[PDB]
């Protein structure tokens, strides 16, 4: 629940509840637009 | 510093030395004479004001009625066709032909038309048919619009006949439930459409009662995102569908339930009150855990206050959340057990959270539910609660078919200021047997006829009144619906902080400076009865700069029809008028000959005032051509007047002799005076002549005699009025204009005093200093100021060149203490229909706020010290007689080197009142006393979910 | 660090304001050899976050590091050599 | 610059996007000696 942050528009991958978190890591995991996924796991925590 | 006695012998040398040559070279007392030596040309008429507040009053409510037939014609017959509608699926073949409006098929014929140009109608327009008008978003060739499109086209016929019965009518409209609005005569659209027939403020009073609206919001953690953004302007266009009838608060829950703003319980959801909750409703966060039991208990508590005014009528609770898990059965049991309040929930975003509980609380309390995923339909889910609200209304009958009018508002085809009748349309579909019964509760549409204000001004003449006399109307929530302060532009709200949908709703204690005995005047005239009343107002002038106390009389009765109040605005020396009585054919010959162009070297240059004399004589608003207009219009048409009416003409041709005889007589004795430099005269026929026709190109005065600020002013005063010249090189006033200078012209023709005409001159400024010298002194200053703190000579060269200005621009130090010591006093006023440069966060709406500078004390004589610290400054104030005028005598600036803030008497730019302590103690008002709610035939059997 | 560093901080706004021109915005030239932003009204000038959100730059060698382990993984490197070869020149940038 | 689109593809980066660009219905640059009147013609069915 960190990645309401956008205001313009709604995530797909992320780690709402279990099964998105598992589809999340498993996306990672493939390394299929992980750094996508980074990028948000990072502005959640402020930015660069 | 001289003595007390020097200085008013000082002034009575000058102040003689300015009547005297103000009472010979305008020749006041000569136009007297010249007004009472025939007592044969006019008479004298009564001008009662009872008996001309109940004949407008009368002709107002016939026109009404007119309109009134005319909806009741119209709604009639659209039940009656739509009854006999078979609901065909299929329009390849038998297409429908219509004229869609903005435009340059599955089964759509389009129509091309002539679209002749016509008065009385900004646009061009056909009386062939009748256009259609279809919104952006919403797609023209469905099975609903197509069947929609066919039982809409039998009501052009009787748009036809409305029309032929009254020629003198304006846009006759149709604003259907599917979204389409049909307007006749047919006339093209007006960046890109977002009008939509079913947001209009016409439309929504039509389509239910007034409602005491509560918005909850759902601000706990779970909303903050996007869907959080899509709550907050979910909120700000569902306040866009409430008008002044409405009652409405915001409030929010996120485990404690709070309002969102200042108000604290149910206010008129005005401009000004929806402006501070759509504030504060964008400045909310979300935090927290989400409790329904708090937040619906707070919500059923705010809607039982009965402290403060309400609307009294439909309650609804409007829930903005998300989804949740609690259904909050106890409170819904122990406040509403009855059902007395309606609750609308609406599920916000792209979430995935349990509605069930929403849709539940939905329809246990006679609601409807919601979806809002995105922006897109924002503006079409928060406009369909006005349905579920139209229940009660369809069930009662014939009950519900009342015209209703609305606010003043601009019209969306450029038309101007109107009002809308209003009369939904019912779905009588099987209603012969009564077996359907199950869409027959919803309404087809609301009828709508405009009526604009020009038609309503019509109806009240002002030309056998004075300047200063006017009728206003107003509206049982206080609203001017008619004013000379009305103006056709939108009122604005604060200042306008950048990096017209709304209706034009002027109070009538903000269209004039208001008093303590206004208000008990809109009191009664609000609740409709009858009266009179003298007392005495101070008024505004009408450029907003001065402020002139005199006596006034206003007599209002009620518009019967109608829920309206007319009211008579009259002074005194006005309750008689000269109607001219004249039909003698070499009489009005020399008159006309008058106002010929070519004769202006004798007779001085001469005006006209572009007034409706004759209607083919059309105005110009530039009185270059129009006087030729008039003047070549008069010799080429026969006398006997068979369309427009003598009165008129009659009065401007009379006092064209009148002039004559004191321009000719008179004036051309005098050709050239030392001090004078104009010589001009205005009379209520509306013609004014200024002698030197070198001059003439000078006057910047209004050409209409009833908008002239001088004139006003003049006829209020019983001395002579000297206006300021505006400053800041606003045209030629600083030395080639002058000072102006007038009088008015009084006459006793059997006692009955009258006033037709002033006159006055230009005093100019070079040859007045010289006998105000009779310089530069570096020890003490000598400044004379009017009624207004307005400069008009100095002693000090460059105050001098800084002419017409407020002098606590230019001298803030001692401007401030002759306020304070009562020489000056001041009432500062809120304009809401004003323009300015937007601010730090074109030219946008704003509220200006006014102020105006009066002599205060009767008395004469004033002294005083100024101490502006660490020195001293003594000062001596005398005010000439039989003027307006006061002349004050001080030290140098420099001598004491201090100089505090400037003070500013200029449209300052503000946003007060502040709005949060007005809901305490609110204007009184009356509202509507017919209520549909609470029906117990009512259906509501689809929730929000059996269909999804 | 040495070849490229803060160069990803010049997109074309519009003229005379603070508010991006294109909605995926994108570098223009560092010193008038890369990408030239050639609108009706347009000029580019310093004060752009970076491309990612400054997430993706050269900038600093923590963000340098961080942005050549994310091109060896192969996965959105493509997108760092076209934003060079958009604000740097064309032929440096697809040896690196 | 085929040479590194083909790089761009072989290492996987978004070459089925690259194939849906390169289908029939697309405009070509008006430099090319093509026929007056059919612009969208370039691209060809083969790019699968
Ligand atoms: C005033 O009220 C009358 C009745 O009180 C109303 O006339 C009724 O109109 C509806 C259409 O909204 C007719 O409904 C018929 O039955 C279904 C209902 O939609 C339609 O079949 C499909 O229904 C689905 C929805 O599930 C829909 O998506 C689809 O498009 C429909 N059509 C298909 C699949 O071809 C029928 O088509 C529809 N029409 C028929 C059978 O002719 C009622 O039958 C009408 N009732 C009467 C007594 O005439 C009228 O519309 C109201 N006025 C206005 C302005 O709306
Ligand atoms: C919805 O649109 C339909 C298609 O335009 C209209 O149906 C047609 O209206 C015509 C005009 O009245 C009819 O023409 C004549 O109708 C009279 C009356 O019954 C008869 O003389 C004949 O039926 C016909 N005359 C001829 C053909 O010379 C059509 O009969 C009629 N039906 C069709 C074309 O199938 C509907 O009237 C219209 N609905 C409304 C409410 O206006
Ligand atoms: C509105 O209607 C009322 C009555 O319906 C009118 O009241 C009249 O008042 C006069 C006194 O001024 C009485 O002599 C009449 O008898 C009253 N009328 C009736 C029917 O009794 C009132 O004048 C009407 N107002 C207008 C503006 O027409
Ligand atoms: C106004 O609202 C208050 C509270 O909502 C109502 O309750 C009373 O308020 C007055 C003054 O505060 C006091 O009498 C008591 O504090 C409250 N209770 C009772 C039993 O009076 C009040 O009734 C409402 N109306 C008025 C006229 O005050
Ligand atoms: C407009 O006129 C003056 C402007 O200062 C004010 O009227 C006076 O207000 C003071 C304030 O208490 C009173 O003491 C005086 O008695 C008032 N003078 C009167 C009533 O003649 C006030 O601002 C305005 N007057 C109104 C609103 O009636
Ligand atoms: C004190 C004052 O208002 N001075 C005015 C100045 O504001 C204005 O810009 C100028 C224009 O010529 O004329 C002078
Ligand atoms: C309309 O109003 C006028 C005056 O307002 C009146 O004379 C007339 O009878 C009314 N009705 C019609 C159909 O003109
Ligand atoms: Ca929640
Ligand atoms: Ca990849």
């Amino acid at each position: 629940g960190k990645f309401n942050f956008d205001e313009t528009q709604t995530k797909r991958s992320t780690f709402d509840n279990f099964p998105q978190a598992l589809l999340t890591v498993f996306q990672i995991l493939t390394g299929e637009d992980w750094n996508a996924v980074m990028y948000d796991g990072i502005m959640a925590y402020g930015g660069p | 510093f001289p003595s007390a006695v020097t200085i008013k012998s000082w002034v009575d040398k000058m102040q003689e030395d300015l009547v005297t040559l103000a009472k010979t070279a305008s020749g006041v007392n000569q136009l007297v004479d010249i007004y009472e030596k025939y007592q044969d040309l006019y008479t004298v008429e009564p001008n009662n004001a009872r008996q001309l507040v109940e004949i407008a009053a009368r002709d107002i409510e016939k026109l009404l009625s007119n309109r009134s037939k005319a909806l009741v014609r119209l709604a009639l017959e659209a039940e009656k066709v739509q009854a006999a509608h078979q609901w065909r699926e299929d329009f390849a073949s038998n297409e429908v032909v219509y004229y869609n409006a903005k435009d340059d098929e599955p089964g759509s014929q389009r129509i091309k038309p002539v679209f002749i140009e016509d008065a009385n109608f900004g646009r061009q327009i056909s009386y062939q048919h009748a256009a259609v008008h279809i919104p952006t978003d919403i797609y023209e060739g469905s099975t609903i619009v197509l069947n929609e499109l066919n039982w809409t086209s039998a009501l052009d016929e009787v748009f036809k006949k409305n029309r032929e019965e009254d020629p003198s009518l304006l846009w006759q409209v149709f604003g259907s439930a599917t979204g389409l609005a049909r307007y006749y005569p047919a006339s093209p659209w007006v960046k890109i459409d977002l009008y939509d027939v079913r947001r209009r403020p016409w439309y929504i009073q039509g389509a239910a009662s007034p409602k005491d609206m509560l918005i909850l919001v759902d601000v706990s953690g779970s909303v903050s995102g996007l869907t959080l953004k899509l709550i907050r302007t979910s909120v700000s266009e569902m306040l866009e569908t409430l008008s002044d009838d409405d009652f409405v608060n915001v409030a929010s829950f996120n485990s404690n339930a709070q309002d969102v703003s200042c108000f604290q319980h149910l206010v008129q959801a005005n401009v000004r009150n929806k402006k501070v909750l759509k504030d504060a409703v964008n400045n909310i966060t979300a935090k927290g855990i989400t409790d329904y039991k708090k937040g619906f208990s707070f919500a059923f508590e705010q809607l039982l206050n009965y402290n403060v005014s309400r609307a009294n009528c439909n309650k609804i609770i409007m829930l903005f959340t998300d989804g949740g898990e609690e259904r909050a059965q106890e409170i819904f049991n122990k406040y509403n057990k009855d059902k007395k309040v309606r609750v609308f929930t609406f599920s916000v975003g792209q979430h995935n959270y349990d509605r069930g509980p929403i849709q539940w609380m939905a329809c246990e309390n006679k609601g409807y539910y919601y979806e809002i995923p995105s922006i897109g339909a924002i503006r079409i889910n928060t406009q369909e609660y006005l349905d579920v609200l139209g229940r009660p209304m369809v069930l009662a009958g014939d009950k519900a078919k009342q015209v209703q009018w609305t606010n003043v508002y601009l019209d969306a085809l450029e038309l101007g200021l109107v009002i809308t009748g209003t009369l939904p349309v019912f779905n009588i579909t099987g209603q012969f047997e009564n077996k359907t019964n199950l869409k027959n509760q919803l309404i087809l549409g609301v009828m709508g006829v405009d009526v604009s204000l020009e038609d309503i001004k019509r109806l009240t003449p002002r030309f056998t009144l004075c300047p200063n006399g006017y009728y206003f109307a107003i509206d049982p929530n206080g609203y001017v619906l008619l004013h000379p302060n009305l103006q056709p532009k939108p009122i604005g709200v604060g200042i306008p902080t950048i990096n017209s949908q709304e209706p034009v709703t002027l109070d009538f204690l903000d269209a004039e400076l208001e008093n303590d005995i206004k208000v008990e005047i809109r009191n009664k005239m609000i609740d409709g009865e009858s009266g009179e009343k003298t007392f005495r107002t101070l008024v505004k002038s009408q450029d907003e700069r001065y402020i002139d106390k005199g006596n006034r009389t206003y007599t209002w009765t009620p518009v019967n029809g109608t829920d309206y109040s007319l009211a008579l605005v009259l002074p005194t020396y006005s309750f008689y008028y000269i109607k001219a009585k004249l039909e003698e054919t070499i009489t009005q010959a020399r008159y006309s000959e008058t106002l010929k162009p070519d004769n202006f070297e004798e007779s001085g240059y001469t005006f006209i005032a572009p007034r409706d004399y004759c209607n083919d004589l059309k105005i110009s608003d530039n009185n270059t051509e129009f006087l030729l207009n008039f003047n070549e219009f008069i010799d080429r048409k026969t006398p006997n007047n068979p369309s427009c009416n003598a009165d008129l003409i009659n009065r401007v041709l009379l006092d064209a002799g009148f002039t004559n005889e004191l321009v000719q007589n008179y004036w051309s004795k005098q050709k050239n005076i030392k001090g004078v430099k104009a010589r001009f005269v205005v009379t209520d026929g509306g013609i004014t002549r200024v002698y030197p026709k070198e001059a003439g190109e000078n006057w910047q005065e209004n050409p209409e005699t009833y908008e002239d600020s001088f004139y006003k002013r003049s006829l209020d005063n019983d001395n002579y009025v000297f206006t300021a010249p505006y400053f800041n090189k606003s045209g030629p006033g600083a030395y080639e204009s002058g000072i102006m200078v007038s009088k008015a012209v009084e006459i006793y023709i059997q006692g009955k005093l009258l006033k037709p005409a002033v006159v006055g001159i230009k005093i100019d400024v070079n040859s007045w200093i010289e006998n105000f010298t009779k310089r530069n002194s570096d020890v003490m200053d000598c400044v004379i100021l009017d009624d207004g703190g307005f400069l008009l000579m100095a002693n000090h060269d460059d105050y001098t060149n800084q002419i017409g200005r407020f002098f606590g621009e230019i001298d803030p130090s001692l401007m401030r203490h002759l306020v304070n010591i009562s020489v000056y006093a001041f009432n500062k006023s809120y304009d809401y229909q004003s323009v300015c440069e937007p601010g730090a966060a074109s030219k946008q709406s704003c509220i200006t706020e006014q102020t105006q500078y009066f002599f205060d004390n009767d008395s004469k004589s004033f002294s005083g010290v100024l101490d502006c610290g660490n020195c001293s400054r003594i000062f001596h104030g005398e005010k000439l007689m039989n003027t307006n005028l006061i002349f004050i005598m001080v030290e140098s600036k420099g001598t004491c080197p201090c100089d505090t803030r400037l003070l500013i008497q200029a449209e300052q730019t503000s946003d007060g009142p502040n709005p949060c302590d007005m809901v305490k103690q609110p204007r009184y008002r009356k509202g509507p006393d017919v209520c549909f709610d609470n029906n117990v035939l009512e259906d509501y059997t689809d929730c929000g979910g059996v269909s999804g | 660090l040495e070849l490229f560093i803060g160069k990803m901080h010049k997109t074309c706004f519009f003229a005379d304001s603070d508010i991006v021109a294109e909605e995926d915005p994108a570098p223009c030239a560092f010193s008038g050899n890369g990408r030239q932003c050639t609108a009706n009204g347009t000029e580019c000038r310093s004060g752009w976050v970076g491309p990612n959100g400054g997430i993706t730059n050269f900038d600093n060698f923590a963000f340098a590091m961080l942005t050549v382990f994310q091109c060896i993984t192969m996965e959105g490197w493509t997108d760092v050599l076209y934003w060079m070869n958009d604000a740097m020149g064309f032929e440096l940038p697809w040896v690196y | 610059q085929a040479v590194l689109l083909l790089f761009r593809c072989a290492t996987g980066e978004a070459w089925q996007e690259i194939m849906l660009a390169c289908l029939p219905g697309k405009l070509c640059d008006p430099e090319s000696d093509y026929n007056p009147g059919e612009e969208y013609t370039c691209g060809s069915n083969f790019a699968i």
